[PDB]
């Protein structure tokens, strides 16, 4: 296992383009003069998630790595939108797979998943990501944020705009400094002496929901309640767990690189002991991976579905395992909305836990023979790849037999044409079974996305700036970061956005409004114009430059060799301007 | 007729009659309202065009936005399949919900073949969208020359 | 001993609450993967300022150490207040103790102890910072700024605030890049090539006094100097310094950990030897403090709440005592006001002493122990200051932290704590002295601007709360060159416009209709109690206290007690063991 | 009204140690001794809430209506903090239940602002002028309906 350093940033609310453009593009620029780097490999998706991965060879110190990673991602960082700095970027040295997960669930019942998730997130994740060895941490869940969410009806029954109200949050929840009485240098002889106290952090639903946003010229007050509903939600709604079917959350622990793994799984367990006895009541520490004895199942569904349709493909992963398996196994923790390939609306991921070795006697109840039956009963759920697999027993079999394929635009051919040299490598590749068996790309297909055009023309000659529009239609259909608040002692977010009815469907659109410089409300449909069109939900970048992975395995018989020579042969004859390299396995 | 749809857009021209041979919904749709002959039409498959439109396609199908198969074929440079479309009946002054026409979309991205054969087809040279806009105030706003004098 | 990274910020005016909920939690919440982090600790004061401790485990190379939590915290830099950001944010790997102090006097009596400060400031302290083995340096003392003293009576006058004032200084005290004459690419056939020099930095009090506020309608001139007092003083004027009586200042200096102390001192004595031929007239160099010992500290903590001039009598006295009570012992002292063993603060104080030679302190009476003592006697007659005399090498009892687990909140901890004091207080053959470690709640004026009232009347609560902030806290305006060198400028009220509630009344601001309106139109306020300093340990709110165990009685004794004592605290309230005790 | 021995009984006031503050009102320590901010040990107990201490106070001859600089009294602090106890001994040791301060802020006020039901009731009782307003023109009722508190604008 060669080091990798990972850097992952957050920009809420931006599509896969505007990610690799603004955020992932101007850090790669920099990824150079780093000692000891193999290559290099990035995705921007369209949940406004940006990772980096650099990978180092092997012997070379982790520390080391960080250090000259996190040096040229500083040229980056203030080049980088303010949103996503304020996210926090984060650069890590761990591994790829998860060394434990910490289940959390309420055995009284008396706690939501949404509850679960922010008691973790306050409460337990910071003090297991302070500890020595633990590499990275995923909450499987979301921390609570104050959720302001705003009715278009109101807000232009008041001639209100999101911008008017992320002005009055910012303004109203405020910390100020203040100054004292009688500071130095005083007039001597003064006695007194005392901190001035202004406005501070809001701290509850019921204060933002006076937030004084105008007052009519009759007397009458408009206040936040009147325009939005108000109440404690997550950053964000994609990551929802579930233990033996029943509502929970989680820590994913990833091991930092060079550390103890028993030594690190021992201070993680002895941190946690710390916080048990002040745990409210009801909530209780499950074990549902510990790395045969445990497994996992990936779930993939086509991008552009929605979190519905993966819970319903979850939902038969989780009742397989709870009724055909119950003898072998001992508890299912699934996750929605977080995969192996990252987070995202179309996947998932399920770690099962299996009962204990001597109780399950047999060759057809070992790990092998159970993930076996569970792939191919799995096999038969269509419109989403679901494959069960031990995590060590498939690197050995990859390793052995498959290949690690990037397909890079080197011209500046663009991503439809990538997409057609990647068809055409991809229907010729299956001409050879006799060499070459499933072929497939590692990413994901394009899909339909709502292309809005501004008439600057119109704009201007209205009087609405452009700076309204785009935070008008930003800030409801993709939410916005305003500042923190204090939720019972500790420091969080708080988010404006559109309450869910107002952004669902695209005459939705036309519901908002924006004020003119003379005070006129506009809707978004006098200066604006849209139209469906596809584009990528995840674009793929290689050593800098546009990339599609590919993999695939030897036929039977035939080494990696004679594979990857197949490979180099066909690529050759797709259109100028496409190269290739081997990453990975291949290597 | 979802995996016609899909058949539509991956170009796979064998696929595709086979599924009308067993009676696939020649005018199936997708949630935003695109039907094969959309979907042919944006990546630009002539073969599947001609052969969905052999078999009864709606040569004036509307997706949720009001956008026909000769927009996008007009828009994204198809040559062959916008003539294909307009032998077939395309109405040449189709407008969406904003007041765009194919001869608005062809004009701006300086297809200048296809905006002959637009206007050979009878397109109106004097068509506005909402903003009031006419294909030669696009010619002019791009600077395109040539473009500009062929709307006189 | 296990290593310790400091991270230090400031927040101008900003009070506990407002340094631990803008800062010290953002920090703390970012400090994750970092290797061998054994514990992490923190104040968050009403001086504006946190220091966040991370202590690691033995053999930890500090090298590393520093550079993950610099690394981790470059990354959260974009996550705090611009006004702390551009106040600059240090880390440092350094002993908590002072390795030697060196002093800085005026025999001629030519120079305040204010000039003095800023001398050292500004041509000693830099060079003494970047000399190897260096790891913290105090200013016993403040660098000069432009301090721009504003009064509200003629600012109203003119019908100008704060915000006109900040906004003209960084418009008229500006730095511009303008480009060249002849600048690439240029033009063929191009002869000259020449800077662009528009404008520069001002430099001296007479350039601040004629920025041009604003233009009266019949043509007159309302001038900087018309609505303030413009002078270079401190950046702050919290730390006074005296030396055997006399004006002072000085750099406190503390080891690097796993430097050499000897050949760091040696190698600041010979920085020092360079700067002193361009001293100016009157300028000496002491040594009051060099690491029997020889030398030895006296610490000063008034209860919060006490002014500059109350810590001075204290100080005043302490000093007194060994200049006269221990003369034929005491070589000197060197006594700092506004600065404690632990924090800073008007309400504390430090004086370190240096013993005349041991040859000239023969017998048992005249060593540092027994000198010392007799000190901490002497000075236990002291009403309302602990005081007591100490001595501290250049790199006990029990240390116990009360930890908020649940949320509690401030008030609640504080409860809790008093109930468990009660307790061990209750135990006197077991426990002694057992007491905390921070600061009592004091007084605060709570001000609420009212929303409302200032809507209606169309003044924005921007400009509201930068007239309070500005008037009363100062504020950081932008930089200027002081004799060469890059200095601060500072607007802020002039003093006696800024010692009572009522003074609050006589600031106003502009309303979008032009009209000026006072503090009492919009705002309302009362008196009541909050904390000088938050604490917290490991990211949660906490409480320090210290303690020892009973004469004839076991530490692991005393602990045992403790244990059992915390285990029938409030719901939510933990506990650990930390410093001498983990 | 506005106001040694005189500053140990308000630290032992502050920190509820009711042996010491009966030790030095045996003492000759004056009832009536102020801090900087003019507060008493009247109103440090009814801040902190220490009833014991108030009662032991008020019998020895505390001014029940003591002002601080700002004109706020005992009640003032103990209907805002949603001390009932303290709240009825004070009403019944004669103590202003329409006192305002500089701000024209009544114990009316503070009690509704923070929504202590029973101490609004106690103080309409003793004859609070529910429409007393401070000096934004805010009655008890008007922060109600800005709070959103159903229950407190039925019980006016």
């Amino acid at each position: 296992a060669p080091p990798a350093v990972t850097i992952s940033a957050s920009y809420p609310g931006a599509d896969a383009k505007t990610v690799q453009d603004t955020v992932t593009q101007v850090i790669e620029q920099n990824m150079n003069g780093i000692d000891n780097l193999m290559y290099m490999s990035s995705n921007s998706d369209s949940t406004g998630t940006v990772q980096i991965t650099l990978t180092f060879e092997s012997g070379t110190d982790a520390d080391i790595a960080q250090v000259q990673v996190q040096n040229k991602l500083q040229l980056a960082m203030p080049l980088l939108p303010q949103e996503v700095q304020q996210q926090g970027v984060s650069v890590e040295k761990s591994s790829s797979s998860f060394l434990m997960v910490v289940g959390v669930i309420n055995t009284d019942g008396t706690m939501t998943q949404e509850d679960i998730s922010d008691y973790v997130a306050a409460n337990m994740k910071d003090a297991i990501s302070r500890t020595s060895g633990v590499g990275d941490v995923q909450l499987f869940g979301s921390q609570y944020a104050m959720r302001i969410w705003m009715n278009p009806n109101e807000l232009n029954k008041f001639q209100l705009t999101p911008v008017d109200v992320i002005t009055a949050i910012k303004a109203q929840n405020a910390q100020v400094a203040a100054g004292q009485l009688g500071g130095t240098p005083p007039v001597k002889g003064q006695q007194l002496n005392a901190s001035i106290i202004a406005q501070t952090r809001l701290t509850s639903t019921e204060e933002f929901g006076k937030i004084l946003l105008k007052v009519n010229q009759d007397g009458s007050r408009v206040l936040l309640r009147d325009v939005a509903k108000i109440e404690l939600g997550g950053e964000n709604y994609d990551i929802i767990a579930e233990f033996n079917g029943q509502p929970a959350s989680g820590l994913g622990i990833k091991l930092a690189t060079g550390a103890n793994a028993l030594d690190t799984a021992a201070a993680i367990r002895a941190e946690l002991a710390k916080m048990e006895p002040f745990f409210p009541s009801g909530l209780k520490i499950v074990y549902p991976y510990d790395t045969q004895g445990v497994f996992m199942t990936m779930v993939q569904l086509p991008a552009g579905a929605t979190q519905e349709r993966t819970q319903k493909v979850l939902n038969e992963v989780t009742h397989y395992y709870l009724t055909k398996e119950k003898n072998n196994v001992e508890s299912v923790f699934a996750v929605n909305g977080f995969g192996f390939a990252g987070r995202g609306q179309n996947t998932g991921i399920a770690f099962v836990s299996l009962k204990d070795w001597a109780d399950r006697p047999g060759e057809e109840n070992k790990v092998e023979a159970i993930t076996m039956r569970a792939t191919r009963a799995f096999s038969q759920i269509k419109d989403a790849m679901v494959f069960a697999f031990n995590l060590p027993a498939i690197v050995e079999l990859g390793t052995a037999t498959g290949f690690d394929f990037e397909l890079i635009d080197q011209a500046g051919l663009g991503h439809e044409k990538l997409t057609q040299a990647r068809n055409q490598l991809l229907a010729e590749a299956a001409k050879h079974p006799d060499m070459l068996t499933s072929v497939r790309p590692n990413g994901l297909e394009d899909t339909p996305q709502f292309k809005i055009d501004i008439d600057q023309e119109k704009a201007q000659a209205l009087g609405v700036s452009i700076n309204d529009i785009n935070t008008t239609l930003g800030a409801a259909w993709g939410g916005s970061y305003v500042n923190d608040f204090i939720d019972r002692g500790r420091v969080k977010k708080v988010y404006v956005m559109s309450e869910a009815k107002y952004r669902m469907l695209p005459d939705d659109i036309g519901d908002w409004y924006v004020r003119a410089a003379d005070g006129q409300m506009v809707p978004f449909s006098a200066f604006s114009s849209s139209r469906w069109e596809y584009g990528s939900p995840r674009l793929e970048r290689y050593n800098g430059l546009p990339s599609m992975e590919i993999l695939g395995q030897a036929a039977p018989g035939k080494s990696t060799g004679e594979a990857m020579e197949l490979m180099e042969q066909l690529a050759s004859k797709l259109p100028t301007g496409v190269g290739y390299d081997w990453t990975g396995m291949s290597y | 007729g979802k995996k016609l749809l899909e058949a539509a857009r991956a170009g796979r021209d064998d696929e595709v009659r086979i599924l009308m041979a067993n009676g696939a919904d020649v005018n199936a749709a997708d949630v935003v309202g695109w039907t094969p002959l959309h979907l042919a039409a944006y990546w630009g498959h002539l073969e599947i065009v001609e052969v969905l439109l052999k078999n009864g396609a709606d040569v004036n199908a509307y997706d949720t936005l009001g956008s026909t198969p000769l927009h996008l074929a007009a828009h994204f440079g198809h040559l062959e399949i916008v003539e294909v479309l307009l032998k077939n009946g395309a109405d040449v002054n189709a407008k969406d919900d904003n007041g765009i026409t194919p001869l608005h979309l062809a004009a701006n991205r300086g297809h200048l073949e296809i905006v002959e054969v637009l206007l050979k087809y009878g397109a109106d040279v004097n068509a506005q969208d909402k903003f009031g806009k006419t294909a030669f105030d696009i010619s002019i706003n791009n600077g395109n020359e040539d473009l500009a004098e062929i709307l006189q």
